[PDB]
């Protein structure tokens, strides 16, 4: 089930976002 | 200090263009029409597809209007 | 707070509801029954005299009431019972106070106006009313202020 | 009278105290973004978990590829943020070998072993990667994979051209013992004493 | 044993937006997906709980017979009233509702209005309309101003009057000794019981109904813990029961409203989760992902552009934008888009019917924006255009023919349209309390999209909901029961800690103490105590927490006492309430700005300095000058009549110019500046009020003059120099500009004739107008009979005459004046008092007999102004003259008590 969380989505608008497809355990 | 009223009169432009957004819409459109009609190594007859569609086709005497804000603005 | 208190209030109808505002403010707090400063035992034969069935709901609570509608018995008796230290409160109308056979330690005067009908308008107490009310604080061996 | 240089502004965040000095690194955030030293003095002067957790994400918002602000954001969350936010921090940080580190310390094993070979995958020329895997597969219920991992690690170290140093390995093998893993030390110290017969 | 505590430490700064959950799990079939700079988060329409099999719709001949006629064209019930029709009809029990939204909350209102309207049924009559009163508290003033209409409508067989709570403090007792169902904010209710207008009718107040108590979570929460904790508190003390019928959306902490409310869980408390909405809705969460926000600004175009086109043609759009200017910038730019794509003729196919009847109603049409948009499906919708074209968009969009209505949220509150998509555009208001732009409430955003779906025609509503991509969690939460209801009272504890202070429902700590344990801090704060900064040490070492709540009573009554609120010794806990506590309380304004109305107001203020003054409050805390709009700033600041003694980049010049070209009328530009202009003067009739009592009750008379003017000046919104024939609104603007030209004094205009006055003004079509308005305009024939009673002391017996004619339309059930009696220099107040002119005793003299001082420089005169408390521009003055006044001499002293020794009787 999708879980939103706040250190997640948080994390999520960081960075590129081509990258959050890396470090698997996604 | 002067830089700052041609600065707040092309935000003026674009908040009568585009509509009563917040402040960072407004000066993001400012970074973006200034360096987008710095950056076109004067290249002038294609302004009017990219910046009055970006600003809505308002018609091109407002073209003309905004030809003075990127003439206006220059360990 | 154990000493006999009289409040005068503008009107007839006016000192039955604060004889009951007085009491849900007491029973608003935990004391209740602080009005009351003898004991049920000894009402009885005071409370079955009277016609007014609220001022027995009053008076069981310690605070008795006075106006024009009340009956001479029962105005006597509630006189009685105040100027025994029976009960602490009694709430008199304004025109009583000339007639009342009763001092006390507090006398709180409520609103000293009253509705002129005949004018349309709340006329002030004449002082001289205020100044018998005020003249009702007045126990001379009792209590040492007023 | 010097804008546009950060060991002045953190000179001014020092010599204030601390919560006019809150406003000194205002004042050096607008005119030195992308400033990770001004924003790690930032989250020194606040004095509050929340403050400083505010402050730091700021500050990934504003340069998010910097190793030293992973390591200050999170240094203030407990585990499941923590690597919550260390995922991030390996997706931004990806040559950084101590959020790889700690990213496969606070994960469960079928995880960790994703990011050790993800870690594999970006940073090939570590040691530590390696000897972590070592830790993470003796940490766990598996004990014999453990030399299996390590004969596997200075065979591509010496593939892509690191020599085994003599010092360094034993030094692994001896922070390994006090870490509680010796097993992997043993091994790691048999192929160190190995490679470096009566001299 | 008390501890101060850091107050602003233990709030949530966000306000209305703290999250207290950190997670938020979706349902089921609830996929998101990062598409190109947006990421669309679907969550799924919810299938309706299945029935229980011995639960039915009962109809309404099955419920009690008094209760028949209030449910007109209703055959059935809902889902919803029908399990609990037994809850508010036949027992008393406080309830909480907490049903989606638009999933029939007020016809629950309605059950539980209807069993205290069932309780006065007078056998051979209808309704003992006298015995009782309801008031239905809902949270914004335009819902007020619909539900006014449907109880109206619902109970007008009941000959139940149903009335709003409006204008000053006379005319909102008026209208509830007038009415049944007073429908109001919680502030206006709160602001009532504060002033004290309900004081004589709350033994018939049986009934509140907290329509959306979800509000607990706003910044508008601590006046809904005031008014519940005032009347449960009220409860507990007076013992007359009021019943508490908290309707809600489905959030959490809902059982901590319950018990907020004194709702048992088991009788009173309904939870409904999103399943019980009517219309299920899919609903879609665009969070926009990029940090530029200009292509943020492109992207949500593209996105309305996109979802408009996915229910081009087959469903009506309801897009929701924040600003008026915004409604048709966007219905124009989604327009261009359109016939920019070449699929502007998705929404009107050859439907000729649908077209013609849109071509025919956009030529009728007045509102050129409007007119521009209507032959096509678009439409406007914002609360600035008129009357007759908004109720024409709203028919037009009721029978299908306007494809795209765009609208501000008011809409959405002030009418029960409902489309089958809603859109909401944007989620970021600029809100001038804070000064800024900020997120969308919970309140807006659960009711522009309870408008998702309509119950006659669709099976499913759609509401896109086009955010940010930080903020996508909140509504999330907020959409799914899962934002939890957080008290925000640690933010306004002072307050209504002086509030009731104020009304003597507290008197010293401990009555504060059992004050905060009736407020819905204090059960947040039992229930979570890490979020409301308790450890559980705390909790463990104080489980009633009882040194937490007199930590907060002291804090509060340090920031009262500090402020000159209170008088508050730490000896006994006892407080004293001081006048400004009184006018604080009584007009809303925070601790710090009477602290700056005590520090500030001299009696030597001019009108330059009042507007400074008022411009300080720390109500406009937050008002900052942006440099955007410091040009037009400027353009005000040459044209403001009264000088402005600071720079124009300072915020008080700000907020003092857009005073004052709110009074001028000067039209404005920028839509920050218009928006801080119209919360510096919806906040300016409190603040100029707050600042009026102060200064009449020190006794000051040039500065009462003063305010009590510039009340009247933003209530009425023209200067006084202007005529007073403005503040009879029906009055043509170019005649009345037409006498501001011939500048003659206004009082030479009651000597005319029709005739005469005609052709002063050289209007003679307009001279019986003007002699009629002149005479219904406010004046009182004064006359003094002074008495001199002491050497000190006169007795001023002022006959007060109206000479008007009263009217109703426009002085309404009474006049209110101020009679203010001054020394020579009009600069001490000797005796103010109130002067209510009641409609039935106009046209004869009122005795008004009161005493005022004379001191030993005996003055010339006193002054009697008998002012009007709403009117500009009424005023009689009439000199009490000393000019032969022969004073009593001073009387001889009075025979001593000589020490006699006391008589014994045998003398």
């Amino acid at each position: 089930a999708i879980v939103f969380n706040a250190t997640s989505e948080f994390c999520r608008t960081l960075g590129e976002i081509p990258t959050y497809g890396l470090a698997g355990n996604r | 200090k002067e830089t700052r009223e041609t600065y707040e009169v092309l935000l003026s432009f674009i908040q009568a263009a585009l509509g009563d957004q917040p402040r960072d819409i407004l000066c993001g459109a400012a970074d973006e029409v200034l360096a987008v009609l710095k950056n076109e190594k004067l290249r002038d007859k294609e302004r009017r597809k990219e910046i009055d569609l970006l600003l809505g086709q308002t018609d091109d005497t407002r073209y003309h209007v905004l030809v003075n804000l990127g003439k206006k603005i220059t360990i | 707070p154990k000493k006999p208190v009289i409040v005068f209030v503008p009107s007839r109808k006016q000192t039955r509801l604060t004889a009951i505002d007085i009491l849900t403010t007491c029973a608003a707090d935990i004391q209740r029954q602080r009005f009351l400063h003898c004991t049920e035992k000894d009402l009885i034969p005071y409370l079955e005299k009277l016609s007014d069935s609220t001022l027995k709901e009053t008076l069981l609570n310690g605070v008795g009431y006075l106006h024009e509608g009340l009956s001479p018995m029962e105005r006597r008796l509630v006189e009685q019972l105040f100027s025994s230290g029976a009960i602490q409160v009694v709430v008199a109308s304004r025109s009583l106070c000339w007639g009342m056979n009763v001092a006390a330690h507090l006398v709180i005067i409520m609103d000293t106006q009253y509705y002129n009908g005949k004018i349309h308008a709340y006329v002030d107490y004449p002082i001289y009313d205020v100044l018998q009310m005020v003249g009702h604080a007045n126990r001379p061996l009792q209590d040492d202020e007023g | 009278m010097c804008p546009k240089s950060e060991d002045v502004w953190l000179e001014a965040a020092r010599l204030q105290p601390g919560d006019t000095a809150k406003a000194v690194v205002a004042q050096a955030v607008r005119h030195l973004p992308q400033s990770v030293r001004i924003y790690i003095r930032a989250a020194e002067l606040e004095t509050d978990i929340r403050a400083k957790k505010r402050v730091l994400r700021k500050a990934l918002e504003h340069v998010p590829n910097s190793v030293r602000l992973w390591k200050a954001a999170v240094e203030l969350e407990e585990p499941e943020d923590a690597r919550i936010m260390l995922s991030r921090a390996v997706e931004c940080c990806p040559t950084s070998v101590e959020l790889w580190l700690a990213l496969a310390r606070l994960e469960t094993y079928e995880n960790a072993r994703k990011v050790l070979n993800k870690a594999r995958e970006n940073i090939p020329t570590d040691r530590h990667i390696w000897i972590t895997a070592a830790k993470l597969e003796e940490a766990n219920g598996n004990t014999q994979m453990v030399e299996k991992i390590i004969d596997r690690a200075i065979t591509s170290l010496r593939a892509n051209g690191v020599e085994i140093n003599r010092e360094q390995w034993i030094q692994d093998a001896e922070e390994c013992d006090r870490a509680g893993s010796v097993a992997t030390c043993q091994a790691v110290m048999r192929a160190v004493i190995g490679i470096g017969e009566e001299d | 044993p008390r501890q101060v505590l850091d107050l602003e430490d233990l709030v949530f700064t966000q306000g209305s937006h703290f999250m207290a959950n950190k997670r938020c799990q979706l349902p089921d079939g609830s996929f998101r997906r990062q598409r190109k700079g947006y990421e669309e988060v679907h969550v799924p329409a919810l299938k309706p709980k299945p029935f229980g099999s011995e639960e039915q719709l009962l109809p309404v001949e099955k419920l009690p017979k008094y209760a028949q006629a209030g449910f007109e064209g209703f055959k059935t019930l809902n889902r919803i009233q029908s399990k609990l029709y037994r809850a508010a009809l036949e027992t008393d029990e406080n309830l909480l509702l907490c049903a989606p939204t638009g999933a029939g909350k007020t016809n629950v209102a309605l059950m539980c209005m209807l069993r205290e309207i069932g309780k006065h049924i007078n056998m051979d009559g209808t309704i003992n309309v006298d015995d009782f009163k309801i008031i239905y508290i809902a949270p914004m003033r335009s819902l007020v101003q619909e539900m006014v209409g449907s109880f109206g409508k619902r109970l007008a067989t009941y000959g139940i009057t149903v009335a709003e709570l409006t204008g000053d403090h006379q005319l909102c007792k008026e209208e509830i000794s007038a009415t049944q169902i007073i429908v109001c904010t919680p502030e206006k209710w709160d602001i009532i019981t504060r002033k004290g207008g309900e004081r004589t009718y709350t033994q018939l107040v049986r009934l509140i109904i907290l329509d959306e108590i979800h509000l607990l979570h706003d910044d508008r929460g601590p006046v809904l813990e005031a008014l519940v904790a005032r009347a449960i508190r009220n409860i507990e003390m007076t013992q007359e029961d009021v019943r508490l019928i908290g309707l809600s959306a489905t959030l959490p902490n809902y059982e901590d409203v319950a018990t907020f409310l004194r709702v048992d869980p088991a009788k009173g408390l309904f939870y409904f989760d999103n399943s019980f909405r009517p219309v299920p809705l899919e609903q879609t969460y665009v969070g926009i992902t990029e940090k530029k926000a200009i292509k943020r600004f492109q992207i949500m175009n593209e996105i309305v552009y996109e979802k408009i086109m996915e229910h081009a043609g087959k469903n009506q759009v309801l897009v929701f934008v924040h600003s008026r200017k915004e409604t048709g910038k966007t219905a124009r730019a989604i327009r261009d888009m359109c016939l920019e794509k070449d699929t502007l003729g998705l929404f009107l196919r050859e439907g000729s019917a649908s077209t013609e009847v849109l071509r025919t109603e956009a030529e009728q049409c007045k509102n050129l924006e409007l007119k521009d948009l209507l032959p096509y499906g678009f439409a406007i919708h914002h609360a600035g255009m008129t009357r007759v074209d908004r109720t024409l968009v709203e028919d037009l969009f009721a029978d299908k023919h306007i494809q795209v209505l765009v609208s501000t949220a008011t809409l959405a509150w002030g009418v029960n349209l409902p489309a089958h998509t809603v859109i909401i555009k944007g989620t970021q208001v600029y809100s001038p309390e804070k000064g800024r732009w900020t997120e969308l409430g919970a309140l807006d955003i659960l009711q522009m999209l309870g408008r998702a779906g309509r119950p006659q025609y669709d099976t499913k509503g759609e509401g896109i909901l086009i955010t940010s991509h930080g903020e996508l969690q909140y509504y999330l939460s907020l959409l799914n029961q899962q934002l939890p209801i957080e008290s925000q009272m640690v933010s306004k504890l002072p307050d209504m800690l002086n509030a009731e202070i104020v009304l003597g429902n507290v008197q010293n700590a401990k009555d504060a103490v059992n004050w905060l344990g009736y407020a819905y801090l204090y059960i947040r704060m039992l229930r979570s105590p890490t979020l409301y900064g308790i450890s559980h040490d705390d909790l463990k070492g104080d489980p009633l927490l009882d040194q937490r709540r007199l930590d907060l009573v002291h804090t509060a009554a340090l920031m009262l006492d500090k402020n000159n609120l209170v008088k508050y010794d730490k000896k006994t806990g006892n407080f004293q309430v001081t006048e400004l506590g009184r006018i604080a309380s009584h007009y809303y304004i925070t601790n710090d700005t009477v602290q700056t109305y005590n520090q500030l107001l001299k009696p030597t203020l001019s009108e330059i300095e009042l507007f400074r003054v008022f411009s300080l409050s720390s109500e406009f805390k937050n008002i900052t000058v942006r440099e955007e709009e410091k040009l037009e700033l400027q353009k005000l600041l040459e044209r403001v009549p009264i000088p402005v003694k600071e720079s124009i980049e300072e915020p008080s010049a700000k907020i003092n110019v857009l005073l004052q070209a709110f009074i001028s009328q000067l039209k404005l530009e920028g839509f920050a500046l218009m928006a801080d202009m119209v919360y510096v003067t919806q906040s300016a009739g409190r603040l100029m009020r707050a600042i009026f009592e102060i200064v009449l009750n020190r006794g000051w008379a040039q500065l009462t003059d003063k305010t009590l003017n510039l009340c009247k000046m933003i209530d009425k919104r023209m200067w006084q120099s202007m005529c007073p024939l403005r503040q009879f609104r029906k009055l043509p603007e170019e005649v009345v500009k037409k006498i501001e030209k011939k500048n003659f004094p206004f009082e030479r205009l009651y000597d005319l004739n029709h005739n005469e006055i005609g052709e002063l003004i050289r209007m003679p079509k307009m001279g019986k107008t003007i002699h009629k308005y002149v005479h219904l305009f406010p004046k009182l024939e004064l006359s003094v009979h002074l008495q001199p009673i002491t050497r000190s002391t006169l007795k001023v017996e002022l006959t007060i005459t109206p000479d008007f004619q009263w009217d109703e339309k426009v002085h309404g059930s009474s006049e209110a004046f101020w009679i203010l009696v001054e020394d020579v220099d009009s600069e001490v107040i000797l005796h103010h008092e109130y002067f209510l002119l009641k409609a039935k005793y106009a046209q004869d003299e009122h005795l008004i007999t009161f005493f005022v001082p004379v001191f030993e420089p005996l003055p010339p005169q006193y002054f009697i102004r008998v002012v009007s408390d709403r009117w500009l521009s009424c005023e009689t003055q009439l000199p009490v003259s000393f000019r032969h006044l022969i004073l009593p001499e001073k009387y001889p002293p009075p025979t001593e008590l000589l020490d006699l020794q006391p008589l014994p009787v045998s003398a």
